[PDB]
This record gives structure tokens, sequence and C-alpha cells, in this order.
């Protein structure tokens, strides 16, 4: 389950503001995303991220 | 920028902040119209802000200008980062605080030493993003030390600069950014890993191999 992963920032040295469940929280958390080589729990909004991870 | 110190208010004038809502790449001024930087800071509603020191509070010194067109390398390759480079024509040509650098005639050799510029972090680890722009100089290290700190991963198109004890790097909100060398740009702030860690100096697109397809580039569009 890539919904579990913890978010991955990868290396490339962008700041890109991008969204990842947190399956402690429960919710689709900010993060950090370099740019490149991005994983699967990585998305563009938070409606997104819950549609596709929600109850993970 | 992890071991840096404050630039001074537009000392680096063609240094711009690319800005989608907050600041997520930097790009370099190569004419009044086009922006260089790397081709994985690609977003769709690029607002380009130059003449900017602290890109948190309006100094009065700001041109802020959409991108009309974003042109990537056609042979930009997101897996191995190699050709990351990327053009953006303004919507509207900026008022030269506020210059253009000029493109490389060749290629920098190693030892060179160039200055680095950005509003990224200045952590190692940890997060602290500045308010006003960071600089650093760093020397361009030989193809052969590049490539021992990244086997297998460092392209013809690809050079590393910085220091191998760490300490001095780019990081997280500094690619596209300009590697000026020197009064050329020789590169683009694109990759590493982690920020100033040792042995791990910071990769950028090499400029020099790509003089020809800017120009013409900036010509047909
Ligand atoms: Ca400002």
């Amino acid at each position: 389950d890539f919904c579990l992963e913890p978010p991955y920032t990868g290396p490339c040295h962008a700041r890109i503001i991008r969204y990842f469940y947190n399956a402690k929280a429960g919710l689709c958390q900010t993060f950090v995303y370099g740019g490149c080589r991005a994983k699967r729990n990585n998305f563009k909004s938070a409606e997104d991220c819950l549609r596709t991870c929600g109850g993970a | 920028i992890v071991g840096g110190y404050t630039c001074g208010a537009n000392t680096v004038p063609y240094q711009v902040s690319l800005n989608s809502g907050y600041h997520f790449c930097g790009g370099s001024l190569i004419n009044s119209q086009w922006v260089v930087s790397a081709a994985h800071c690609y977003k769709s509603g690029i607002q380009v802000r130059l003449g900017e020191d602290n890109i948190n509070v309006v100094e009065g010194n700001e041109q802020f200008i959409s991108a009309s067109k974003s042109i990537v390398h056609p042979s930009y390759n997101s897996n191995t980062l190699n050709n990351d480079i990327m053009l953006i024509k303004l919507k509207s040509a900026a008022s030269l605080r506020v210059a253009s650098i000029s493109l490389p005639t060749s290629c920098a050799s190693a030892g060179t030493q160039c200055l680095i510029s950005g509003w990224g972090n200045t952590k190692s680890s940890g997060t602290s993003y500045p308010d006003v722009l960071k600089c650093l100089k760093a020397p361009i290290l030989s193809d052969s030390s590049c490539k021992s700190a990244y086997p297998g991963q460092i392209t013809s198109n690809m050079f590393c600069a910085g220091y191998l004890e760490g300490g001095k790097d780019s990081c997280q909100g500094d690619s596209g950014g300009p590697v000026v060398c020197s009064g050329k740009l020789q590169g683009i702030v694109s990759w590493g890993s982690g920020c100033a860690q040792k042995n791990k100096p910071g990769v950028y697109t090499k400029v020099c191999n790509y003089v020809s397809w800017i120009k013409q580039t900036i010509a047909s569009n």
C-alpha cells in the first residue's frame, strides 16, 4: 500500500508543495516535493489525495 | 543555499523567483523576455518575479510578469534528469536592479569559482527558508570526482560544484537558479543527495552544452 509510505522529497531542489496521505493522522498533509522522481503517495490537491488514499 | 551569505539587495540582478502562489524555483533572466530554469520546475500558471530581494514583502523594485510559454528541453528525461533545462517566455518584456546574464562562449574548467544564488532552505538537517536572497561561492569540481560521488548518474550534461567536506551547498527551493562563473551563466541548480552532505556536492545542468539550442529556441518563439 503506497498510501502508507512516508512522503518522498526526492533529489531535485525545487520547493513544490504537494499532499501525501498520513495514515497515523488519518488525513492528507502537505510536504515539500523536490520536483522529480515522485512516489505514488504524492498528490497535487487534498481532494485527489483523499479520493485515492482516504481511509487507508 | 546552505552555508552561504546574504547577497545584498539587487546584487544578483538576473536572479528571478518562479511563483505559483509561493516561491517554488529560481531562474535566470537571459533576455528581457526570456528566463532559463530547470525542466523539473515546469508548472502551469507560473508568475515570474524580477527585482526581488525579500520575497515576502513588496519593496518597490519588483516586476511580476506571467509566463506566456514554457519550453522544456525535448530530450529532458525525468528519470535520469538528463537535459534538465527549460526556457520561459515572459508575457511582456521586463524593464531592464533587473539585468540579464550572458550565455557562455565556452565551458568552465574544474577549479573555476562560481556564484550560486537562491531563496532555498538554509539548513542541512532542518528547515529554514530565507526572506532575502542568499549567495554562495563554490568551485566547479572535476568530472572524475563528480562521477565518483554519484556512480552511473552523471551525464555529459551535468557538473558538480561545491565542497567535499559538506556544509556549503544548494538545497530545496534553489532549483533552476544560476551558477555564474566569470560573468557567464554556466549552470542551473538541479539535484543532489540531501543538502550540504559530506562527499555529496550539488549537481548542475551544464549550460555551455545548450547555448545553440537556447539561442535558436528563443529566436523562433
Ligand atoms: Ca519583494
